[PDB]
Order: C-alpha cells, then structure tokens, then sequence
C-alpha cells in the first residue's frame, strides 16, 4: 500500500514538467498503469526524459519518507530508499504501440544491469545497489523496430559502439559510498542532460553553438574508423570551443574512450537528443 | 480524381539579372564564407522554393495579404478544401554568359568613431555577373476558365522588372527582369488539349491581348534618380594588387563586356553614414564609446537601411526600406582588354598599349591618358626627404570614367508598415532622406577609396524624384531638382516637412514603435 | 509478360521523404538495402496512375466517372478504400506491377564498403520563412533538407499480367493509356510544385506510335472486359499415396522486402519472421500442375509444404524451445550463457530465470559442447500514404498514412516441398528434370504488385527423410511449426489433455504426464491467426493453437514407441491443416532431452565502372563531391599543427611576431585566388618572381623556412599538393582512370584549398602568442 502511495504521490510531482501545455485543458500524458512496483504511461514524446527522470528522483525520494519502508529497505539494503528502472520509447503516432512497448521492455530490462554493474560493498551474497536507471530509444524510420537490430546498427565498427547506456539517475551523493560508484558517475544521466544543452545553446546573433552541417559531418564520422572519429572531432573542436566540453578521453583529441575494451561515446545520443528534453 | 484541372498554363521566356545576383547555399562551390547555391551537378542555379517564395511575396503586397486568395494559388497545408499549390515552379540553371564567371565582392564594416575598417567584420561575398540568364520555369493549372487577374499582374511586374531575388535585396543585388514571355495553353479539360499536351506542344496565346486587359498596379514607391560625375578620380578598389600598377579600380561584368563598377553597397554605407552623423549631431549621442555594433542601430536609419535580425526577450531586426543598385561606367572593355592591365608588367612599357586599347584610342595615348591615368605617390622621409624606403607606390586613376546616373529605390510600402499605417510619420524619415541627399549634392559625400587621399569627390548635376501610389501629402515630390539645396521642392511642402522634422527632434522616440 | 522496364532520368535535385527527419536534417530520403537512394516502387505506380488519371480526364471530358475512368479502374485495379456505398462488383486487381526504381547495378556495386561515397550521393538544401512585415528570416523557420544530386538514371521491372482473352485492339488501349501516362508525367517525390524532383520517364518498347494509335482511335473503344477470377480446375488424376516420403528442399531468398500478415490492426500491419507454407501452393500450381492433380494431392492430404524459416547451419532453423530459460540478468542465449533446459535441470540456487521465447536455434546433438547456433530475422517498418486526389495531399477522411513491418532483403530461408513416391513416379516419368524447373522467382506476400514481395525460389538436392530416436521410456514433443487441433465438438480450442489424447492413440500407446515438483512438464503459449481466402475474397477462420516452439514431455505409461510411427508423423506433421505447413513436430530431440547450463555459445573490395558505361559522367559527379569534402578536411587537419605550417609553407610564430607579416601572406593570399586552373601557374609563378626580385620584399621572407622556394614547389610541382595532403583516394573513387582524371582535373583546387587552410589557421596562432 505505502509503494502504491509513493507511486501516486511522485507522479503528482512529477507531471509538473509539462510546463508548456499548463495553459490548456488537459495535460498530453495518460496513466495506464499507476501502482504496485509500475508505471506505464503514454505521453508527448519530447517531453518523456525529463517526466521520467523527475518522477524517478521523486520516487527515490518519496520512499524514503515511509517506515512502511523504511525498516525493510534499511535491512535490505542499509539505505532509507528504493529505487526503479525505466525504459522509455519514442515513437510517431501512427507507429504500432504493440512494437513500441515491446522495446520498451527490452530497453528498462538492460537499464536494471545497474542491478549487477552497481552492488553493496562487501555483500554476500552479493547483492543489488539502488540505484534508478534509465534506458530510451528514438524509433527514427530508418533505426528498426528491435532492439538488437537497433542496438547492432550503432555497432559499425565491431570493436565500436556509438551508444553508452543505460543512463544512471541516482545522484552521486546516493551512490557515494556504492562499489562501482566510478561507473556510476561515467553512465550518470547528468553527462546526457549536460551535452544535449551545450547543443540547444546559442551564439549571439541567435544560432546554435554548433551549426547543423557540422553536426551532420560528425555523426558521419562516427560511422567511419576510430582515427578518423578522432580527428574530425580535432578540426572542428580547434573551430567550435564548445566541443572541448564534449570529449571523453580526457586528453581533449577524441570523442570516444575506453570501455570493457569496446570504444563508446555519449556524444551520438546527445545528437539525435538534441530535441528531447522538456 | 486527379486535380480536375481545366486548363494547364506553360508561362516561359528568359529571365535576365539586371543586377548581380545572390542565392545562398551551405557551401556551395565558392570557397567563401557567404557560398553560392549550386544544383547536385555543381552548377549555378536558382532554387525553385526562392524563386517561388519571391513571386508569393509580391502577390502578398499585391493583394494586402488577403491570404484566402493567397492560398487558392499557391495552397496551403492547414486548410481542408486547399491543399497543394497551383502554381509550379521548377529549378533554373543559370547560364553565366561566354567568357564570364562568378565574381567576388568584398565587404566590410567601417567603424564609425574611427573612420576605419571594423575588426573582424569584413566579408567577400559571391555574386552571378550581371546580365545571366536562366528559364522562367513556371507551370499554372485553372480548375476555371481563363487566367487569375492577379496572375496577369504577377507577370506584368516581371516584365517590369519591380521583382526582387535572392540576398543582398537591399544593397546593390538581386534585381531580375523577364523577356521572351510565351504562354503555351493546353485545354485538358477536352481530347484536343490533352493529345496536344502529349505530341502537339499547345495552343500558342499571344501575351499582348492578356497585357492590355489589365493596369499595371505598381505598388507605392519612390525611385531616385542621381544624376553625376566623378570630380575628382572615383573608384572602388579591386581586391587585389596589380603588378604594373598597385592600385586598380574594381570592374565587373556585364554581359558581353567588362565596365568599371560602384558597388551598390558602397553607394548605401556612404548614405548610411551621413544619415546616422545627422541623427548623432541632432541628438548630441556618441558612439566613440558603444562597439561597432551599436553605433549601427539609431533611429530613422534603423528602419530606412534596416537593422540585424536579433531576437531579444521580439526581433529588433528589419529589412532597410532603401534599396540601392550597383553603378557601371559608360565606359566599357572586352573581358580580355582589362586583363591586358591587370597583367602588365612596366608602367612605360606594355601597360601603355593596354591601356591605350583599354581606353579605346590605340592610336593616342594622350586621350587614354585623360581616360585612365597612372600616378605614381612616395612617402617622405622627414629627416632625409626623398622616398621613405619601400614606400613607392601607384594609382591607376580613372579620372576621365563617365558614370551612369545611380539609382536610389525607396520603398515607400515597406515604411507605411514599419510605422503601422500611420502615413503622416513618414515625413521625418522622409525629411531626413532629402537631407541626406542635400548633402551628397553638397560634394560632403565622398564615395569608393582615397578619400581623403585626392579622390572620391562627385558633382550632382541633377536629382529626380519619381513617387507612384504615394499618400496625397507627399504628391510635391515628384519633381526634377537642380538646385542643391533642393529649393525646386515646393517651399510649403518643405515647410511642412521642416516642421514635422522639428516636432520629432523635440521628442526623438523610437518611431517605428506605435 | 515480364521484361519491360520503366526508366527514370531526374533532371533536377530529387527527394523522397521517409515522412520525418533525423537529428540536424529536418527532412532524409528513402533509401534501399544498399544505402543507396532510390524510389520506391508504391511511389511510383502512385504518380504514373496519377497522371494517367490525368488522361481520364481528358477523354472523359472531365467526367470524373465514366468509360475512361473504367479503363484506369482496370489497368491499376480499383480503390476499393474510396468507393462507397453498396458496391456489388468485387474490387478488381491492378493488371500493372512494378518495382521499385533502383540506380544501374554496377553503379551500385562499385559504392560497395565506400561509405563516405554513399553519402555524397546526397547533400543539404536550406530553407526558411520570411516574416512579411519586418522582411527578415523567420527565426524557428530555418530548415535544412536533404536532396539527392540531379542526373540519376533509375529503372525499376514492370509485369503485365494481361488476360490471355483480352481483344488485340485492347491491348493497343493500354499501352496507349500507359504510354500517355509516361509522356505526360513530369515530377515526382517532395516539393514537386518548388522544382524538386523533376524527371523523365519512359517504358521501354513504348512510343509515340503506341500514343498516335489512341489519337486515331480513341473514339472507338468500350468499357473494359469485365473481370474473371482464375478458377482451379481439378481433374482426379493422381496415384494413391504410397511411400517413401520424398523431400525436396527450397531455399527462398528475400530480393525484395516481403510483408507477410502476422495481425492486421487498423492501419498497420505486424509482419511474421517466417514464411507461411500457403504462401507457396500458387507457385506449386505455376509448376507442377501441368504434372498432377495439385488440388486432388492438397485435398487428400497427399502433398506437405512446410514454412520456411531461416536458414542456420546450412539447414533449417528451428524455433527457440519454450523449455529454455536465461539467468534474467546475465544469461540466455542473446546473451550465449547461462541457459537451462527446464525439463531435465533445477533452476540454481536463488538466481530467478525468465524462459525464452522468440527467436531460432540451429542444430544441435547429443554432445555439442556448446549452445545451438541463434538466428535472426531483420526487419524494418516501411510507412506510406494516401493522396487525396483532389486536393492532393493526404487527409484523415482519406485514411492519411498507414505502414508495413518487412523482411528487408537479403535474409534468406529454406522449406521442403514433401511428396510421396506415387507422385514423385508420375512427376519425374514425365520430367526427370523437374527438380531444375523449380527454379523461379516469384512474388508473395502483401502488396505483392508493387515494391514488395520479389524472392527466389531454388531447389536443392534430395534432403533425408528424418530419423526420431525412440526412447521406450520417455516421449519428448517439440512443436517445430504453429499446431491447430479441433476441440472434441471440432470447434477450435487448445487444452494440452487433447493433445495427450491425439498423440497416445496415433503413437498406440499410453502416456503420463512427468510428474516432478522442479522438472516443468509442459510449456505452451496460444497461437490465434489472420487469414483470407483470396480464391473468395473473405476471411479464413480465425485458426486457434499452439505457436511454435512450444514444449512438452511425458513419461511413457505403457506400451512400445514405434520408430517408424515417429518418422512418419515427422513427415506428415499432426493436427489439422498439415499440408499447408502447420503441425510440423519433432519428437525425443536432443535439445530437450540434453542438459545445457554449463555450456556456452561459440566464438563468432570493389571494382570500377568501365569508361564506357552510361552512368560514368553521373558516377564522376559523385567522385568531386566526395573529393572536395575530403581535401576540405585534410588541409584543415594539416593547418591545425604549428610544425606542418612549417613544413608546407614555412610561416612560423617566433615570440610575437609572425614571419612573414600578416600582410604578407595577405598579399600572397589575395594574387592565389587568381589560380582557377594549372595554366594559371604563370600568374602565381610571374607574382614570387616579381617579388623575389625586389630586395626588400625577398628579405621579408627571410626567417622563414625556404617559404618562396616551397610555394613556387607547390604551384609547379603536379605531385606536390598530394604528396602533402596524402590522401588515399582509393575509397573516394569508382571510375576508371578516377584518380588521374580528377587529380589533373582538381589540382587547382587543392592548392587553394590547402594554402587558405594555413594561412587562417596560423592566423588562430598568432592570436594566442599576441
């Protein structure tokens, strides 16, 4: 009873973040599911990060508040709170909600790898961190309907992969003592957030901080090898400051760094984000 | 149904740039900055949405923006009985003439306390040659009988020439004038004009009955007029140094032929100038202290020469009212000619047949040289005289180069806009603009390079004044002035002018601001 | 009638929206299974009918019913979405198919692995919003477009199916009609009505003559002939079956998307991964009918096609065991770790599973030391519209858009054609190289006229009949395909004691369920299923089941287990509606029989375009393009490094100062623009001389590395801008002779380029050091 209240009371809160449609009669969201451990809503697709991402830090927060919790969460995990994951689909309206929500299954199922990539110092057995997570994708017509299909195609080079999911939510201070907090902060949600409102900035005659055919030019190199990746980032970086903020070796010469071996970057999601957040 | 069009309407002939041309792509072929659009085969072309959306725009002015006529030609996506356009508007490749290619002008900011150019804002913009060609590529399906009246006007103002295209509208480009008009009629309505559609190529219509069932209604403008020569040498400086000579006027193309240029856009900034001086001095302001920039935007010379497109928490930005076209000499050379100049070596050695052809008298220097006359200039050193070392250098001094009348265009409209129909505050931008005018009949103007330096001096021999569809109070001035301190204007109507004039320098609010 | 072909020539920058755009671009176009732009092919039957339609209206005298308005209803089949009301005549089929228009195959072929070619085939338009009153560019109107380059020759098949019985003077009506629909059209694709998309098309062996023979004769036609459907024709003859089963495998491979209908829902339809066997019983009459009885061998049972489903391990795969189950966080077969058969193992200590479901496992056998090999199906959700055709753009009262899931191209299948000996001695006494006939293509699927639907069909050699161990102890059921069982009142139905029933007695023998509180005896999930009767032009009956992969296992109660039994019913497959592919099963499998959970899965050029072929000069337009892109980057690369400026030009930042001056390259930069082609080295050449001459001007080079001497190199030396730029032009080229032909042609180019590059990007140094 005390998670049903908890799932209510965040989605109270967190359906403020469709600020821009207050004016008028009713908000573009609809509540399917809206209790026990779930919530399952269609709303305005833009607009889904950022209600997804303050219902998940109002959830956190919310179960902490209840002894109902409390007691059982301390003993389960030595923190007040609990903590969900989220898979979140983007689609047009015309697309098959079957399909949609089918990834979105699959998408929330690999954002609970925290579960395993996130775990209490010293468990035994070894256990689960909480720690929320989100997991999205944007159904573009081109991208497929599945997620391996969707995931295989941002794996052009076999030893690449342009994505770097799942996003953590959890705040870093929720997470400071955790085994893996490192990580943590590497996939933390924030770093997404951060680079897709570098893109939306603007230079004072009013155009954006990076032109759009320069975005084009990038998003083709990510396709083509490492070393060229790395210097295309070079030439436009030395021209477009900004880009600075965006590398990920820290050594400031590419857009990519190491990861289980693999090479990943966020900079492609921040690209094809670029619009979707509230 | 497929669209039951009645009669199909091929609408063709040769449009012709009056004026150099810009369409700006996103790269394009020039390595410039501000880069032509180029077709998928790297050709110069126009875009038919930019052509398309110039027609549309004009058809707005011509119908006071009565949108449900608007979008009976030219659609609408929003309407349920609308939906795709009727007018057609394919891509036209440009044909740049024989021996001709994309020139480049260059641009720049003069910073307003100093005199000077402004860091970092200059620019090298490309532009097509004057007198290109490129198809009329217009197509017109009538679900009714006979042809839209407003559509007769359309092409009436691009026999006329009034239509605009392309960048740069305000500054010197973008002027197109259509010849060789041609309407094909197809009646697909019935089983002729559908087999004449596919193998007969039409039912041929002459253009001159259609023409004389209508007016011209042009909308409300003033053209100016400026009739002058070059007292001292005039010229803009071509952007690179020669070998012989140093210092070479600028030319361009114009159709067949090289001529001598004065970009419009110097012709405007010179204006601009003195008009925003006038302002400042009136209102006592100062501009040593506000950054390029900001010395630009002040009132009256904001909505004439219009302001950047600046979104503030609104847009302060507006396209100039005053539009200028480019000058040409009435001089002019074969492409190959001036390239004799500009290759020439030695100052009395090859340069003098050059220009002795250049000019036109093979046979008579003397007479080259009171066309084009090289100079030679030094700096003094002022311990040792003589020449300073390295500081020798020469002019090619286009002294005796006649020049067309410029044209200045004033659009009345646009103004009665920017001032929300409120006729009677035209008059200060109005009094204002007359005595910018009065001070370039003054000689106060200088115009191109050197002018402090024995050039850019001009006489104004004549003004002409030419107000269509002007408000009733501004009637007087359709007038030829020769008089510099313009006292052929009626003295009432100055009076009227000088005391609305007064009124806003008692009170200089943003105007354009209701 | 099949071989002639449309094709395309677009004589201006020509796009097809995929209805949305991506990232930056507002608006990308289509592109096929190549990455390659191209039109699709319900594009293109939507513009040629329209402006056929155009022709209806000119012979109907703007009647928008009538004679000719028949004639178009009958060559591209009526729009039963539109007519309304009590409409008794049933809605006639399109005799009219066509492809999809690709670019010529060699030029495709030669883009192969050249990715940064395949997108210079495309580039950015810009547009924007003026506001009317202060004339400016309407801000959050500013809209970037991508268009393909102008000069594609595209061609796409077209079929005509006319009736046999159709009058000789008809058949001139409709290539008089389809002619004048070629001549006629103008434009395709988006902004058709700004300039985009401007095109000529063509039927191959159609002319003006096919056009003039309509202008003289138009007046005479009639209304079409009505409609016939083509009927079966049974006729008794076949053998009675007699054993052994003989079993020919088909591969199918996908040349086309396929759209093949799992669940229709309003305007979308889901596509399945597999290929249903009733797909192919209209190319088993195309082929075999002249041999047997095919409808008399389908109505006794006599004939079995299976589906076809992908192939894995050079055979067909086999649809994942419901008994399987994955570790939920880090195992399964997506994942080749941690899979469990159900039947045979516990679920470990405290780690919950999840059972799989969808996908196909390839072989397996009694040790493999590893997981069955995973198959995969690749799909795409293709979208579409409607034009309303009088206000010509889609609306909700014409239904707006709609879309198909696909299997893209390239994906590939195998079934087996099952026949018994008697037909097999009829069919081969007549033909011993039959098996060589089978050999077609042919079209399937939805939409089956237009872009979708192209496969292959190949026979290969005799497959063996299959071999079920038994097992007198245990009976293990496996359902390889969807099965259909009647209920005991033969309704529909699924109860798995049915199904107890049926295989007990059809085996003769008694079973019992496995009775173990951690071994799961049973794992099924109903199956419910769309169909139509295109012989009747209704709906089938909504089939009810188990889908494949299904499972289930039993303790053998009495009785023997005959092996022959086994085989047959592996053949023949159980429940109803066998021989259209259903009830397909495997018994005592060694997947189900087999402990897996300490196993793991395994480990898992271009040539050019003769110089003659026609679309060289379309290919050569693509080569600059992606040449220019490509020195664009590598002389910004070079000119981003304080020692390559040195090394080309010799400029270099000591303290303060630059040497030379600013104004020197100033100077040198603005004479250089004068270098539009190599004969121009004069100018440039006759500049440094000029200037070397004059002491002082000479000696302001000085402190540079050479730098006179290195740019008259550059401007002389043809090699010398490669070698510096050193660029392996090999992926950015596909003509023949390419790279000599556009060095020579761009040479110009470059050192402009490259020179521009470095003296800007010594500029930004300069700064830092002031």
């Amino acid at each position: 009873l005390a998670l049903d209240n908890c799932t209510i009371n965040a989605f109270k809160m967190a359906i403020a973040v469709f600020k821009e449609d207050s004016k008028k009669i009713d908000l573009p969201i609809v509540p399917l599911i809206l209790g026990g451990d779930d919530l399952t809503v269609i709303c305005r697709g833009d607009y889904a990060l950022e209600f997804t991402r303050e219902f998940l830090e109002a959830f956190e927060g919310q179960t902490e508040t209840h002894d109902d919790i409390k007691v059982i969460a301390q003993k389960a995990f030595g923190v007040d709170r609990l903590s969900a994951c989220a898979g979140i689909s983007i689609i047009k309206p015309h697309f098959p909600f079957s399909v949609a929500y089918t990834l979105a299954e699959r998408l929330i199922k690999s954002a609970k790898e925290v579960k395993q990539k996130v775990t209490v110092t010293n468990s035994s057995p070894i256990t689960p961190f909480p720690c929320s997570a989100i997991d999205f994708h944007i159904l573009y017509d081109s991208s497929g309907i599945d997620f391996d299909r969707i995931r295989e195609k941002l794996r052009p080079e076999d030893n690449t992969e342009l994505y770097n999911r799942p996003y953590v939510v959890t705040a870093a201070e929720n997470l400071s003592q955790a085994q893996g907090y490192e990580w943590s902060q590497a996939h933390s949600l924030q770093t997404l957030a951060d680079r897709v409102s570098y893109l939306r900035s603007e230079d004072g005659e009013g155009k954006s901080a990076l032109p759009s055919s320069q975005s084009h030019a990038l998003r083709t190199a990510l396709y083509l090898e490492k070393n060229e990746a790395d210097a295309q980032y070079s030439l436009i970086s030395q021209r477009y400051k900004i880009l600075k903020n965006f590398a990920e070796d820290g050594e400031n010469k590419s857009l990519f760094h190491l990861e289980n071996g693999k090479y990943v970057t966020r900079f492609l999601d921040a690209l094809d984000a670029k619009d979707f957040f509230a | 149904m497929a669209r039951k069009v009645t009669t199909r309407w091929k609408i063709t002939g040769t449009l012709i740039a009056e004026t150099p041309l810009h369409i700006g792509g996103v790269g394009g072929d020039a390595d410039t900055d501000l880069a032509l659009a180029v077709n998928g085969a790297g050709e110069y072309y126009v875009p038919g949405t930019s052509l398309a959306g110039a027609l549309r725009g004009w058809m707005t002015q011509l119908l006071n923006n009565d949108e449900s006529q608007i979008k009976d030609l030219w659609g609408d996506h929003l309407d349920a009985k609308r939906g795709a356009s009727f007018v057609i508007v394919d891509d036209a490749v440009i044909h740049i003439p024989n021996n001709a290619d994309v020139e480049i002008r260059e641009g720049v900011g003069i910073d307003r306390h100093f005199g000077t150019a402004a860091n970092g804002f200059k620019y090298s913009r490309a532009v097509i040659p004057k007198g290109s060609k490129f198809k009329l590529p217009l197509t017109f399906d009538s679900q009714d009988d006979g042809l839209p009246n407003a559509l007769i006007q359309l092409l009436c103002a691009l026999e006329a020439g009034d239509i605009r295209l392309g960048a740069a509208k305000t500054r010197g480009l973008g002027r197109i004038k259509l010849d060789d008009l041609k309407l094909k009629s197809f009646a697909l309505d019935k089983p002729e004009g559908i087999f004449s559609a596919l193998l007969d190529q039409g039912k041929k219509l002459d253009w001159n009955q259609l023409k004389a069932n209508v007016t011209y209604q042009s909308p409300p403008y003033l053209g100016i007029s400026i009739t002058w020569n070059p007292k001292d040498p005039v010229m803009v400086k071509a952007e690179g140094d020669g070998l012989a000579i140093d210092i070479l006027p600028l030319v361009s193309q114009v159709g067949s032929d090289v001529r001598f240029v004065i970009p419009g856009s110097s012709i405007k900034g010179i204006l601009r100038t003195q008009a925003e001086r006038i302002i400042r001095t009136i209102c006592q302001s100062n501009g040593s202290e506000k950054n390029f920039l900001e010395q630009l935007r002040i009132n009256l010379v904001n909505e004439l020469f219009g302001s950047a497109s600046l979104s503030q928490k609104i847009d302060l930005g507006k396209i100039g009212a005053l539009a200028v076209n480019d000058c040409f000499s009435s001089l002019s050379m074969t492409p190959d000619q001036w390239k004799a100049v500009e290759n020439a070596t030695e100052m009395t050695g090859n340069l003098q047949p050059a220009l002795k052809q250049a000019t036109g008298y093979p046979n008579n220097i003397s007479q080259a040289y009171k066309v084009l006359q090289p100079a030679m200039h030094v700096a003094v050193d002022r311990w040792t005289g003589g020449a300073a070392e390295g500081m020798l250098y020469s002019v090619l001094e286009p002294i005796g180069v006649t020049w067309e009348p410029i044209q200045v265009h004033l659009d009345i409209a646009r103004l009665k806009n920017y001032y929300h129909g409120k006729e009677e505050k035209l008059k200060p931008a109005i009094a204002l603009l007359l005595l910018v005018l009065r001070d370039l009949a003054n000689k106060k103007i200088p115009v191109g390079y050197g002018t402090n330096r024995g050039m850019g001096t001009i006489t104004v021999s004549q003004i002409t004044l030419n107000g269509k569809a002007l408000p009733t109070e501004l009637e007087p001035l359709n007038k030829t002035m020769t008089c510099p301190n313009l006292t052929d204007l009626d003295e009432a109507f100055r009076q009227d002018l000088s005391t609305a004039w007064k009124e806003w320098i008692a009170d200089p609010i943003d105007l354009c601001q209701q | 009638m099949r071989g002639i072909e449309i094709t395309i020539t677009m004589q201006s920058d020509w796009h097809v929206g995929t209805g949305m755009g991506r990232g930056e671009l507002d608006s990308v176009v289509q592109r096929d299974g190549d990455n390659l732009p191209y039109i699709p092919g319900k594009t293109l039957t939507g513009i040629l009918r329209d402006s056929c339609e155009q022709v209806a209206l000119g012979l109907d005298n703007g009647q928008t019913r009538g004679l000719w308005h028949g004639w178009i209803n009958f060559i591209f089949g009526d729009q039963p979405a539109l007519a309304q009301g009590a409409i008794e005549p049933e809605p006639r089929p399109a005799l009219i198919a066509i492809g999809s228009a690709h670019l010529d195959p060699k030029l495709k072929a030669a883009f192969q692995g050249k990715k940064q070619l395949q997108e210079a085939i495309a580039f950015m338009k810009p547009g924007v919003a003026i506001d009317a009153i202060t004339g400016t560019a309407k801000k959050d109107f500013l809209r970037f477009e991508e268009v393909v380059r102008l000069g594609a020759k595209l061609t796409a098949e077209v079929e005509l199916n006319l009736p046999d019985n159709l009058s000789e003077t008809n058949k001139k009506v409709i290539a008089g009609i389809l002619a004048s629909g070629a001549k006629l059209t103008e434009r395709l694709g988006g902004k058709r009505r700004r300039g985009n998309g401007r095109c000529e098309l063509k039927f191959s062996g159609y002319s003006d003559q096919q056009i003039q023979w309509l202008k003289d004769n138009y007046q005479s036609v009639d209304q079409p002939p009505k409609y016939q459907q083509n009927k079966l024709q049974s006729a008794g003859d076949n053998p009675e079956q007699q054993p052994p089963w003989h079993i020919i495998p088909l591969t199918i491979k996908t040349l086309s998307p396929v759209v093949l209908p799992a669940r229709t829902v309003g305007n979308v339809v889901e596509c399945l991964d597999y290929i249903p066997g009733r797909y192919l019983l209209g190319y088993i009459h195309k082929t075999l009918g002249e041999y047997f009885d095919v409808s008399q061998a389908i109505a006794a049972g006599d004939l079995i096609i299976t589906n076809a489903t992908i192939k894995i391990d050079g055979k067909a795969g086999r649809a994942t065991p419901f008994c399987l189950f994955g570790e939920k966080l880090d195992g399964g077969l997506g994942k080749g770790k941690g899979v469990y058969n159900r039947f045979q193992e516990s679920e470990p200590d405290g780690i919950q599973l999840k059972g799989e479901r969808g996908g196909y496992v390839g072989q397996f056998e009694q040790e493999q030391r590893n997981l069955p090999n995973t198959g995969k199906i690749n799909s795409e959700l293709f979208t579409h519209n409607t034009i309303q055709d009088d206000v010509q753009r889609p609306t909700s009262d014409v239904g707006g858009v709609y879309s198909y899931e696909a299997i893209i191209a390239g994906q590939t299948f195998v079934a087996e054609l099952r026949l018994p000996d008697s037909l097999v001695k009829q069919i081969t006494s007549k033909n011993k190289n039959w098996q060589a006939q089978l050999k077609a293509t042919i079209r399937i699927g939805q939409s089956k006229k237009d872009q979708y639907g192209k496969i292959e069909v190949t026979s290969g050699n005799s497959a063996d009949l299959p071999k079920p161990t038994g097992n007198n102890k245990t009976l293990s059921i496996w359902f390889l395909s969807d099965i259909l069982l009647r209920g005991d009142r033969l309704n529909f139905n699924a109860t798995p004691d049915d199904l107890k029933k049926y295989l007990e007695n059809a085996l003769d023998i008694k079973l019992k369920e496995r009775s173990d509180n951690d071994l799961i005896c049973i794992a099924l999930r109903s199956q419910r299923t769309e169909s139509w009767q295109v012989r009747w032009g209704l709906p089938r009956p909504s089939l009810v089941g188990w889908q494949a992969g299904s499972c289930l296992i039993y303790d053998i109660e009495s009785g023997t287990v005959n092996a022959e039994k086994l085989q047959e019913l592996m053949i023949t497959g159980i429940g109803d509606r066998c021989t259209e592919g259903y009830g397909q099963i495997g018994f005592n499998d060694p997947l189900l029989s087999a402990s897996l959970g300490k196993l793991t899965a395994k480990p898992k050029q271009s040539n050019p375009l003769p110089t003659n072929h026609p679309t060289q000069d379309y290919a050569r337009l693509i080569e600059k393009a992606a040449w220019r892109e490509a020195i664009q980057n590598k002389a910004l690369a070079l000119a981003s490094s304080r020692a390559k400026r040195e090394e080309i030009l010799g400029i270099k930042i000591m303290g303060k100062d630059s040497q030379p001056t600013m104004t020197q390259l100033g100077g040198f930069r603005s004479v250089l623009k004068r270098l539009h082609s190599r004969n121009n080295r004069d100018i440039v050449t006759g500049y440094l001389t000029a200037l070397e001459q004059v002491s002082n001007r000479k000696e302001k080079w000085s402190n540079t590395s050479q730098g006179l001497t290195k740019i008259r190199n550059l401007v002389t030396q043809e090699n010398l801008i490669w070698n510096h730029l050193d660029i392996d032009f090999s992926p950015l080229t596909i003509t023949q002779n390419g790279v000599n032909q556009l060095k020579s042609e761009l040479w110009a180019e470059a050192v402009r380029t490259l020179v521009d590059a470095i003296i800007r990007g010594h500029k930004r140094d300069l700064e830092k050091a002031q």
